[PDB]
């Protein structure tokens, strides 16, 4: 029906656009480690999804300069955790914030 | 009385003085020296006369002197005069003393046709004595979720008429469709046709309906300006009590004195507080009288509030380079000197958190490549009509712009250029979203 | 989307409408009643987009129309808009409210050039809602007992430098000559080298020991402008607690919202409210660009405050009908249209008590037959050096111009021309008194 | 000596000038009738000076345009009380104030 | 010495009567306080613990073995929010204190009502995923005793158990002022 | 962890530093730069321990450091350790937080057998956030009326035994008497 | 129905004090305002014989979660209905 627009549950950001393919994370990986930023991955049950801290996996990845890693890390806490979201960060350490935010995997 | 006794050009300013720059060009064939020391002396001692009194006191050490004269590049009558203040002639932690002090009686002394406050340094020692914003950028983004990208608002239209319950009507629509703020605007305060217990109430309502069915964090600023000091803490805290995280004031209008009283209190209560900067265009618009809108910037993140109207964006305010140059001094910690920008002092701010900057006043999808490129992530976007004038209502306009936003972010990461390649950023978001689809074809282009 | 429909010809104001005048000029080309038309709108409804929900709302009875064009006398491209306003938009007995909706906005709008806020007529329906000066003329000659003359003032210098007990010093010896009231500088908050519970209590101390030698009610205007309402409150309290009768507040940089609280206290407590007008030259002084000081008079009236600034006298600010113009407006109760004055509209205040108006800045003893023809008897005199600046002292000089006043007054009565025969009035006076006769030597001629 | 200014107890308004001749009372009682006030005599003990309200004398001459009689009224006060301040007054009816007020006599 | 000499619940008093003069006192090379006996006259005046340890492993719920603690660190440079975060991952794994460092007052990288906020939010989700109560000792050392007070209010209104406070640098007057308030809000 | 990140010999302190000098000997046989680098440390960060935890914050701006080592005059096994400290570590106009941070800790520490806090900067930013005296010695003067000499006082004496009026009655004395 | 009205004598009298019924009515209003699922209410009245005693049973009222009172405003006095009715602004109520 057009145009009757309904009101969608999302996570909060790129969570209006479709699912990320391989070579977008890719790409959004190189530019996280490009900046200087340390990457982190998070999960919790999709139930739980407001709270203020999700659940780690397994530390920071702390100077790290390779994203072959990352893109097999992300797997193993989706396998591990299948009903789960597998959200992506990029923690900055001089200004003590996060640059990058986004859930990659939605929690099957 | 002649003066040259303010033209000091072998002085050094100290690390505890306050720099000032005036851009001035005074009555025709008095040398240069001369009108700029008597910009030193109208706003410190206004002086010599001849008194009994006037020598009861040390008055070279209370003198504002004048260290350096540079010429204005592509003016010949105009000239730079910076001026040195010791620290001991303000009061700690008080804006409005620095202001009556600088700007208070130099602006009609007779000598001068044109002067203009360009830029004031402010000294470490007293940066610590002011209270600061409230929160800051760090702060509100831990409070509030809201990582990684720019934050997104919308004012509520009609300004004039709605009751207390259709405001909050088109309060929830706009919320429950992808914005994450909405907007009283600068004149509702408390009008016959909706008194403000009934539009707080009202809007409590429509965000709290609208934080559950999203799952995301929403808010309200609502309008807290009165008549009275009493009357503003007395709205401001029943708000606090209706679960509300911001509120919003007007700090030119409403002044200095009650915007302080006001930021101060937000700290012992741990609310966000939103600036608008009404009648700014009174003084800070004609290029040679007044002051620019660059001191009042700093003199509002030294008084307090999170974030503040920057505007205006149609298509922008318009040079770039200029509203860069405050942006930095609105948000970073250390800015150097740079002419182009217009900084004529290095500024530091030490550990003071920076402030939001609020871009306003007729944005559409297809300035979202421009708004991006310019102001970066620590920067609020607040459509009046870009929401609100969607053929299908304020839910699927408000989600036409998250989807626009999104699709900007996550083609600036992934190292394309957003404001070059702005079509087929949007085009193809457009395929996999019809909200977006049609509000492309409206806006055009 | 075209306007036309904010130009409305044949309409005629209500009695409860907000008229508003404005001096302005837009592009080349475009016609009068389309760039009045503009100004109509921009500051009301800024409108019409196309939105679903302004069809929500009646916006015919909310709009500002534009019922009169009118040339400018002398000038060609430029013209009179005078535009309606309904009651509905504003606050009741806000003044910040009423500017922030007028001149919020309007003069940032791209289309016009030029645009000058002249004048306002407020209704009698809007007046009665705000509160007014707290004591006015007539309660203040009740409470001090000085009738038949204006009143005489002094403002302490240096501005900079003098201790708590050094300042008292200075305040007994003009008080103790001839003066009645003395003045805190704009800039004297509390500084380091002076702290205002110091000053505060030294001169409550060479207050109330001239009010006994001299036998008649003396005072000194007490700076309670701060950086926070509560600060204001607290010395504004302690100043009342000392015994003082009048205090003191910069409007135009503390702001509206605290000049009105601060006006709204002195009611409760019996105390009286003098105004300075600092950074008025910033907007007022352009002549096509910012407002009137005539609005901001209206203003000032409205909120509050018993006597206001109007400077500036070297050897007047100049014309002198503009001056004599909102002299009226501070001072009687029903002004008459007069264009010579610039006076747009009729304006009726009812039994709201009138304002003093101080002239202030650079006047010396010759000055005093111009000052007593222009302004009459409901004004303050404020010299800054004609008293201190008297080869004896300070004592010596006040009582010079105390002399030099009431011969001048006693001259009007009598039916002489004292701005003519100003000679005749000082040199037969100072055959009466030893320290006007050399007043007149050193401030010659 | 010079300068050594002495400060002076003095009433209010002219107590700076010497003493009005009686030609001077004639012009200042004129202009108060001219601009259409009340004439008003008070007087007080040179010590209750600083009172709110002083003694009337006897009732303000509401409606009276002729100043022949105010000089005699004047001289009757003092001759009454020869010790006394001898007050001269304008009652304005309209703004409830006075438009003048200035010692005649000082008090022998 | 007489139990004259003495103010009543006064622990200010004691010491500045005993080492407030004597140690400077010339003829002595060497002198060290080694002991004192309290009378219980003396002991009766004196609030005391607010609470003790019999009622502190009533409070909590803690029997039978000793409790463990843990101090966060990096003491300098931690936000609000990322101090909890660290809160939280001690607290879930087994822990059943956290302890603010001495230094961290309210610094301008973390002022103490962004840390005491998200301090609660990582005790209090720690508390219900492991099913055993929690807590950390938030520091109220400030400058003023308004101050003091007031940040102890902060903790009680966000439903913490516990506090902490330095009596040694912040004086007994303000230790003996703080140890009262916590019996009248039972708080540690 | 072996320090030596805390001895900046070419860093320039800030005019916003709080700088502070200790008079220091350390354990035989430790070089000087390591024993002043340990109280550099201990003082601020107390570290670098090894945690995940310490890597979410830049600590090399929160860091003190040591910027200069001089040889107390007279003596062989001291030294001077001027250390400089950033102004973000401490609260504003709060002189509880100021010690508690600087000498709450470093005095137990194990590796220095003698330790004295000699001086302290504070610098102007730090200054103007603390109230200061309530009055000072010029506005003392003002409220009394006393100038151009010293004041006098005296200490009531017996200490221990006078009823309330006893005490006034040798206030009294004192008083009038000069 | 959707409103009940106390009567204009039942202000505090022996055998009904006021802190009995307004508890009381609270408990009727709320349990059938859930079974209808309708808003519903309850004038309850707030004349008094002083004016600290009508605003303490309306403070009691509102917290109690009431949405509407009532007064006599020609017997209670027009001073006493101009200061309730300005209460009720500040507070909401009807
Ligand atoms: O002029 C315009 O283009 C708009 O009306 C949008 O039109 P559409 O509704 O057709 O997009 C602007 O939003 C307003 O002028 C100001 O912005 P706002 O009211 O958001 O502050
Ligand atoms: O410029 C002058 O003529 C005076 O200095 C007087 O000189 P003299 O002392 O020689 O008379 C004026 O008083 C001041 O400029 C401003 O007035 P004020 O300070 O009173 O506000
Ligand atoms: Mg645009
Ligand atoms: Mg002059």
């Amino acid at each position: 029906t057009v145009g009757d627009y309904q009101t969608v549950a999302t996570l909060e950001t790129f969570g209006f656009l479709p699912p990320m393919t391989q070579d977008e994370i890719y790409d959004q990986i190189a530019y996280i480690i490009a900046q200087g930023w340390s990457p982190l991955i998070e999960h919790v049950h999709p139930s739980r999804s407001m709270a203020t801290y999700w659940s780690y996996w397994k530390l920071p990845f702390f100077g790290e300069k390779d994203l072959g890693v990352i893109v097999s890390e992300l797997e193993a806490c989706h396998r591990a955790y299948p009903d789960h979201h597998v959200r992506l960060v990029g923690y900055d350490a001089y200004t003590q914030s996060q640059g990058a935010c986004f859930v990659v995997f939605e929690g099957r | 009385e002649y003066r040259d006794t303010y033209w000091t050009p072998d002085y050094v300013p100290l690390d505890t003085d306050l720099l000032a720059c005036f851009k001035c060009t005074g009555q025709e064939g008095v040398p240069k020296e001369e009108v700029a020391a008597a910009v030193a002396a109208e706003s410190s001692t206004g002086t010599w006369s001849t008194v009994w009194s006037e020598l009861l006191v040390d008055l070279d050490f209370y003198k504002g002197r004048c260290y350096r004269i540079e010429d204005v590049p592509g003016d010949k009558e105009a000239f730079y005069a910076f001026i040195a203040y010791p620290l001991d002639l303000f009061e700690e932690g008080s804006v409005t003393n620095v202001l009556t002090s600088l700007v208070g009686n130099v602006f009609g002394f007779k000598a001068l046709r044109h002067l203009r406050l360009e830029d004031i340094r402010f000294p470490m020692a007293f940066i610590k004595t002011c209270p600061g914003p409230p929160n800051g950028i760090c702060v509100e983004r831990d409070r509030m979720n809201k990582y990684g990208r720019p934050l997104l608002g919308c004012t509520i239209k009609p300004k004039l008429g709605l009751s207390g319950k259709n405001y909050g009507r088109v309060v929830y629509e706009c919320l429950r469709g992808g914005l994450d703020f909405t907007k009283d605007d600068e004149n509702i305060n408390s009008q016959p046709f909706q008194r403000w217990q009934n539009r707080f109430e009202f809007v409590a309502e429509a965000v709290a309906l609208a934080q559950q069915e999203t799952g995301e964090k929403k808010g309200h600023y609502l309008n807290c300006t009165a008549a009275t000091p009493e009357e503003m803490y007395e709205r401001a805290e029943f708000a606090k009590e209706l679960g509300q995280p911001i509120i919003m004031h007007d700090y030119i209008t409403g002044g200095f004195t009650a915007n302080t009283g006001l930021s101060k209190w937000c700290r012992k209560n741990g609310m966000l507080l939103h600036i608008h900067r009404a009648m700014h265009a009174v003084i800070d618009r004609h290029p040679k009288h007044g002051i620019h809108f660059r001191v009042l910037a700093k003199c509002l993140r030294l008084s307090g509030g999170d974030q503040l109207h920057t505007g205006t964006v149609v298509g922008k305010l318009e040079d770039r380079q200029t509203t860069l140059g405050f942006i930095d001094q609105l948000r970073e910690s250390f800015i150097p000197e740079d002419r182009s920008r217009g900084n004529f002092f290095d500024q530091d701010w030490g550990s003071m958190p920076g402030v939001f900057a609020v871009a306003s006043g007729g944005i559409h999808v297809w300035h979202m490549p421009a708004l991006v490129a310019i102001f970066g992530d620590d920067s609020v976007l607040q459509f009046g009509g870009g929401t609100h004038g969607h053929p299908w209502g304020s839910a699927a306009g408000a989600a036409a712009n998250r989807v626009a936003l999104e699709a900007c972010v996550k083609a600036r990461n992934a190292g394309r250029e957003i404001e070059k390649e702005s079509r087929d950023i949007l085009m193809e978001a457009a395929k996999h979203s019809p909200e977006l689809a049609i509000a492309l074809e409206t806006w055009k282009e």
